[PDB]
């Protein structure tokens, strides 16, 4: 109904806690596995930290805020799910007894963080490694860490190729004083569009320069490519011509429809006789094709391809060079399909595919995905879009940060000592998020099996005095440096996480009152 | 840290009943194992009496409470489809592997490091196997070993007695069907037909098909000694 | 605590009366208010609102806040259709209506226990309410205090903090300030106020963001067609000739096909599809038209005799650009050519009549100036700054700190805010309450108590100590209303208020902490009247 006050708090604050709580020991890689008991009666022991949220239901509104946190990393940055959750919610643990028992208003404890995550993010950076983003050899490496214990690693030479001249299609590499510096943008949700065709291996995948069409055409039985293609795109329509009057056509006697016929066949030729001018080999309607014109015009040794919404041919045009036109009588001879090794239309796995591939990049790509099996297709996808986000999470920003829960104590190290320094209010709450930044170093040596206190005292010495490049072994539990375990994670996904996670700590700290209705 | 129509454990508490569930499964199921085990009854409610001693069979008919259990139950059910037979064997594995662990998680040791112990041994084990074994005659005239086989699998579903009709009856089936120079097998070339109003002890193998609909008049040949078939 | 089983008045129904009723009446619409008084001030906390489905939003918006409040006790609900003719008839402030409303209705029953009739309440407070808003109509002011001084630099070094530009916003805040108070207009009959949309922004990389560009009228994004061009021109007196109809040579269809046999065919085609546009430029030359500014473009044959007459054509203009431009200087764009079927550009009126327009070089761009005209209030403001991609933000901004500004010169009347109203009125009110004698000196008092509600909200939403704060407050107030009624000053410091940031008691009218006036009139008129509808409720009825 209503919870007011420091029961609103709390119960933020409580709810936010047992969300960390449910995935706290899934981070690692040694995650240990959850039981979901499913209402129906079945149970699965998934340890995917996205599922267990997913599946899981929650009645707070601030647990809920915390699943939509997650939906949001994902977006964003194509790891860091479960770093979000888990530093969001112990955030909000270590601002607990500063909110309650020391009666600090939120306002304060919601500046304090709001510097904090400043700071972090500065930290962030200090410690990270330059990469050269260019080198493709330096970067499969680097992909390849997103593609081990996949099915698709015995051709990762592939997914890493795909993933990079995909990306590198699309990123905006520029840097100038007047436009300023796009900082890589890059888009693999829209410009990289991956399709699945039955037939072939992993081998066989390849990447389109060019624009793909699905669908079909007057007939399908074509040559198998076209070297010297000319492509029309038109929005007339082939058919029975009329006015601009208001003028219907209705006939009643029964011989009278022999006099629109016969004057549609004289105007639908006209039409096709002026596309036939430019000696195509692709003509492309947006408008109704009639039969007659189907005919007319694949005679003539031509493919035709009707009713094309205008969303196709604009993108057709860019890669064909063809012209689009409302008239027939408006078409150009220099509509023509140049600049292009060749079209192919061959059909692969009973379905028609039509290849529209030029040498341009026209921003884009399309990558063709090959398998023997509708099992092996989708596991390469799933296994390709993770070699493409850590290809962006990288090209992003010529960056790396050390794992191993080395940023994360580099950060709070750092806080700590920068805490001194800022005296007032501000600084108890601002030692929070120092202290909340452990809980993974902490549940890696859980994982692990050792000693959270004494391998972390072992582990923050070394900060303390050495190196920040520290962190934890995931397969021993010792505390080892990341230079000869490499485990480098792309700077994006520790920037996004501390951000993220703070910016959610700040929205729940804010909300002293949760009240119903409609 | 609980939201309400919800439950968990978080402590040890995880991990006992995971055990315990285990343990009753095993407690179960063990008692089936070996050509001395005891014989379990199926009611499937409606009043029809099924017995059997075939792991499959019990996981894959008997409906169980336990969510453990349940997960037990299935992924040893899958062996079905890959070996044929062994499920009893898998589970009687597993109980035993969470009860020594069980032990070992008591002192303090991490599953984890129970985990990686039981991989390491699983690396050895199959290591082990492919030392112990015997490479049999590939020979497939070897009759006698073939009977050693099929008495050897009958004897753990059947009352001993029946094993006398039913080893040679299994081994020569198999055999007949079994290709020539030395190939390979379809034992869905063995038709298996019920038939009631004789005694188990009469089970029969026939060389050809049997056919269920008859002649229908009193002077239709009783036998002929050689015969064209329209 | 509850209310039920009357057992009297034998009917079909409940009966609920005299003091119980009057108990209810004071929790339920403490229980309303409580739900928006957290939010209170720009420092104030948010809150979630969880539907019947399962969905929720987080908000501090009241009026949001109050329309998806579930509230059952008819009590409450006369806060409900108070806080909607608030956001009806102003549009805002109804958080502090609501919270005002409670306190007067919660005070109100301490006076009921204490034997004061609610008839006297009612007629007190309205008493109190009346001298109340005469004593605002003393304190507010117009637009003031911009020589020597300005206040406008406050509202916008705030309103830009939050973005890239604030870098510099002790410059920027100048532009802001000075550009927005050059587009004053009147509309019609005098209404005095300032355009929803003015003060044309462009960019350039040029130089440094602290050179960005304050122009005296609007800025062109365009250039003459032709370099040949004058970039200055008719400094004593320029025409502009808006158009949108074309000057490119003329098509007779598009869907005929003209085909030419006889040799005079050839001269009636050649020179009837040239002399349309070409006749048209004769009229443009003919008006005085030494800019001309065309959207559908013009022809090469069309801008040479504009080049060779000195006269700035421009081809390809944004049709948006020149109705600013044919608006500010007095005239209405030719979108076409009529008068009795004639042909004119309607000198004087379809034509700008302008000072001087220029073409200015900004370090690797380019447009066109119109510096002054006759009645125009126009401006331009040319931002610079470290690229494109922080010039777009810095437009984003300065677009967004106009309107902060503008909304505060809209309201021709004026307030400060931060407590000042309310704890001005608190002193003042508490003296008026002196003069009567009778029973409505109790009732003024309370009235005049309620209104410290707001100042104490604020201070408690800000994390300061409201003991301080408000008590600071009555001390630099009291100082101002024991002066005033003797009519003796020589200098004046009144309407202090909170500074909710740093803690303080600041000056508001230097710090820019305006309210309209009409909002802080209606709000304490409407906050009355729900008070006086609950406190006339001694009985309900359920049937």
């Amino acid at each position: 109904e209503r919870t007011t006050g420091r029961q609103a708090q709390i119960s933020n604050i409580t709810a936010a806690k047992a969300v960390a709580d449910v995935i706290r020991t899934c981070l690692g890689p040694k995650a240990m596995l959850k039981m979901l008991l499913d209402p129906m009666g079945g149970l699965v022991l998934t340890n995917d930290g996205h599922a267990i949220l997913r599946e899981i239901d929650v009645a707070h509104p601030a647990a809920k805020s915390m699943l939509e946190l997650s939906r949001t990393q994902d977006e964003e940055v194509g790891d860091g799910t479960t770093t979000v959750i888990i530093l969001a919610g112990e955030i909000l643990a270590q601002c607990a007894p500063y909110l309650i028992e020391k009666n600090i208003h939120p306002v304060i404890i919601i500046q304090a963080l709001k510097k904090a995550l400043t700071d972090a993010l500065e930290v962030i950076k200090q410690v990270s490694k330059p990469v050269d983003v260019e080198n493709d050899a330096a970067m499969k490496k680097l992909i390849q860490a997103s593609i081990g214990t996949k099915y698709v690693i015995h051709w990762s030479e592939k997914m890493c190729e795909l993933a990079l001249d995909a990306v590198k299609t699309v990123r905006k590499d520029l840097g100038q004083t007047v436009e300023g510096e796009p900082n890589f943008e890059i888009d693999i949700k829209r410009y990289v569009r991956v399709e699945k065709i039955p037939g072939g291996d992993v081998l066989d995948s390849r990447v389109l320069k060019g624009v793909l069409l699905n669908k079909d055409v007057v007939h399908p039985k074509m040559s198998r490519h076209i070297e010297n293609p000319r492509v029309v795109l038109l929005d007339c329509p082939l058919e029975y011509k009329k006015g601009e009057s208001q003028t219907n056509i209705e006939i009643e006697k029964e011989e009278d429809w022999n006099r629109i016929l016969q004057i549609e066949e004289e105007q639908v030729q006209l039409m096709c006789e002026q596309i036939l001018a430019v000696r195509p080999t692709l003509v492309i309607t947006e408008k109704g094709v009639s039969d007659l014109a189907q005919h007319y015009l694949l005679k003539g040794g031509c493919s035709v391809l009707r009713r094309v919404k205008k969303s196709d041919n604009n993108r057709i045009a860019r890669v064909t060079g063809a012209t689009i036109v409302n008239r027939v009588e408006d078409l150009k001879e220099s509509d023509v399909g140049t600049n292009c090794g060749l079209f192919k239309v061959e059909m692969i796995g009973d379905e028609y595919f039509s290849f529209l591939d030029n040498c341009k990049e026209p921003k884009a790509c399309t990558i063709m995905l090959r398998g023997g099996s509708k099992d092996i297709l989708n596991e390469i996808d799933r296994n390709l879009q993770d070699a493409m986000a850590v290809a962006r999470n990288v090209m992003l920003s010529p960056s790396l940060s050390p794992g191993g829960g080395a940023t994360e104590m580099a950060v709070s190290v750092k806080l700590a000592e920068k805490a001194k320094q800022l005296e007032g209010i501000q600084q108890w709450p601002y030692q929070a998020v120092a202290d909340a930044m452990e809980c993974i170093p902490r549940t890696l040596i859980q994982n692990a099996g050792g000693d959270p206190i004494r391998l972390l005292s072992q582990l923050r010495a070394k900060h303390a005095q050495g190196n920040f490049t520290t962190g934890i072994d995931g397969d021993k539990g010792k505390i080892v440096d990341m230079v000869s375990y490499g485990i480098w994670e792309p700077e994006v996904i520790k920037q996004q996480s501390v951000k993220t996670a703070i910016e959610s700590a700040c929205l729940l700290l804010r909300v002293d009152d949760i009240v119903s209705g409609v | 840290l609980l939201n309400p129509k919800a439950e968990s454990l978080r402590r040890d508490a995880a991990l006992k009943v995971n055990v315990t569930s285990a343990e009753g499964l095993q407690s179960v199921l063990e008692t089936n194992l070996g050509p001395k085990g005891t014989l379990k009854m199926l009611v499937d409610g409606a009043g029809n009496i099924k017995l059997t001693k075939d792991g499959k069979v019990l996981l894959t008919e008997m409906q169980i409470q336990s969510p453990t259990a349940v997960l037990i139950a299935r992924a040893a059910a899958a062996q079905d489809e890959i070996t044929g037979d062994g499920t009893t064997t898998v589970v009687c594995l597993v109980g035993e592997l969470l009860r020594q662990a069980h032990r070992f998680i008591q002192e303090g040791v991490h599953p984890r490091i129970i985990t990686d112990g039981f991989e390491i041994a699983r690396k050895e084990s199959m290591k082990f196997l492919d030392e112990f074994k015997i490479s049999k005659t590939n020979l497939s005239n070897d009759r006698e070993f073939l009977l050693q086989v099929a008495r050897s699998s009958l004897l753990t579903k059947v009352d001993a007695d029946l094993t006398e009709v039913l080893t040679p009856i299994v081994t020569d089936a198999v055999l007949s069907v079994y290709d020539a120079q030395a190939d390979n097998l379809d034992l869905h070339m063995v038709e298996i037909m019920q038939m009631q109003h004789l005694s188990p002890k009469d089970t029969t193998f026939i060389k050809g098909l049997v056919l269920d609909h008859g002649g229908r008049h009193p002077d239709m040949p009783t036998r002929v000694k050689n015969a064209y078939v329209l | 605590f509850n209310n039920s089983r009357s057992d009297t008045l034998f009917l079909g129904g409940e009966k609920i009366s005299g003091d119980d009723i009057r108990n209810q009446n004071v929790l339920a619409t403490m229980a309303v208010a409580n739900v928006v008084k957290s939010s209170l001030g720009p420092v104030g906390l948010d809150k979630m609102l969880v539907d019947d489905i399962g969905d929720f939003t987080v908000t501090n918006d009241g009026a949001t806040i109050l329309s998806l409040l579930d509230v059952q006790h008819p009590a409450g609900k006369i806060l409900v259709e108070l806080a909607q003719q608030q956001d009806r008839e102003i549009g805002d402030g109804t958080t502090s209506v609501v919270i005002i409303a409670s306190e007067l209705l919660k005070r109100a029953n301490e006076l009921v226990k204490n034997k004061i009739h609610p008839t006297t309440i009612i007629t007190g407070f309205r008493v109190a309410l009346r001298e109340a808003i005469r004593f605002i109509n003393e304190v507010l002011s117009t637009s003031v205090d911009t020589l020597g001084k300005e206040t406008l630099i406050n509202i916008a070094k705030t309103s830009m903090s939050s973005k890239i530009i604030g870098a510099d916003s002790d410059f920027f805040s100048n532009m802001v300030v000075d550009a927005l108070l050059a587009v004053k207009t009147q509309n019609s009959k005098g209404e005095i106020k300032y355009p929803v949309k003015a003060v044309n922004v462009l960019k350039a990389h040029g130089k440094s963001a602290t050179e960005s560009l304050l122009v005296p009228g609007y800025a062109l994004n365009c250039t003459v067609a032709s370099q040949a061009m004058p970039k200055r021109i008719a400094g004593g007196n320029v025409k502009i000739a808006c158009l949108d109809l074309n000057l490119q040579k003329a098509r007779m269809a598009m869907g005929v096909q003209i085909n030419i046999d006889d040799p005079e065919q050839l001269e009636q085609i050649r020179k009837r599809e040239a002399g349309i546009v070409l006749e048209r430029v004769k009229k443009i030359i003919d008006a005085g038209a030494q800019v001309v500014l065309t959207t559908k473009g013009i022809d090469d044959l069309c801008l040479k005799e504009f080049v060779e007459a000195k006269i700035m054509g421009v081809r390809r203009c944004k049709k948006e650009d020149l109705r600013r431009i044919a608006r500010a200087t007095g005239a209405t764009l030719v979108s076409s050519m009529s008068n009795l079927e004639g042909e004119e550009t309607f000198e004087s009126s379809y034509l700008g009549l302008c000072d001087e327009v220029v073409q200015a070089k900004f370090s690797d761009d380019e447009c066109i100036l119109i510096k002054g005209t006759s009645k125009h209030s126009s401006s331009s403001i040319i931002l610079r700054g470290a690229n494109d991609y922080s010039l777009d933000e810095m437009e984003r901004s300065l677009h967004d700190s106009l309107s902060v500004v503008k909304r505060t010169l809209e309201s021709g009347n004026v307030v400060p805010g931060g407590g000042c109203v309310e704890a001005a009125l608190n002193i003042y009110l508490d003296n008026f309450a002196t003069t009567v004698g009778s029973r409505e000196q109790l009732a003024i008092a309370e009235f005049a108590a309620a209104l410290l509600i707001i100042p104490k909200t604020l201070a408690v939403n800000a994390a300061k100590d409201s003991s301080e704060l408000v008590a600071k407050l009555r001390s630099y107030h009291a100082a101002s209303q024991m002066a005033k009624p003797e009519d003796v000053k020589r200098r004046s410091y009144r309407n202090y208020g909170l500074d909710l940031i740093r803690g303080k008691i600041v000056d508001e009218i230097h710090a820019g902490v305006l309210e309209p006036t009409i909002s802080k009139v209606k709000s304490l008129k409407s906050a009355l009247e729900a008070c006086v509808a609950i406190l006339r409720i001694d009985t309900m009825i359920t049937v």
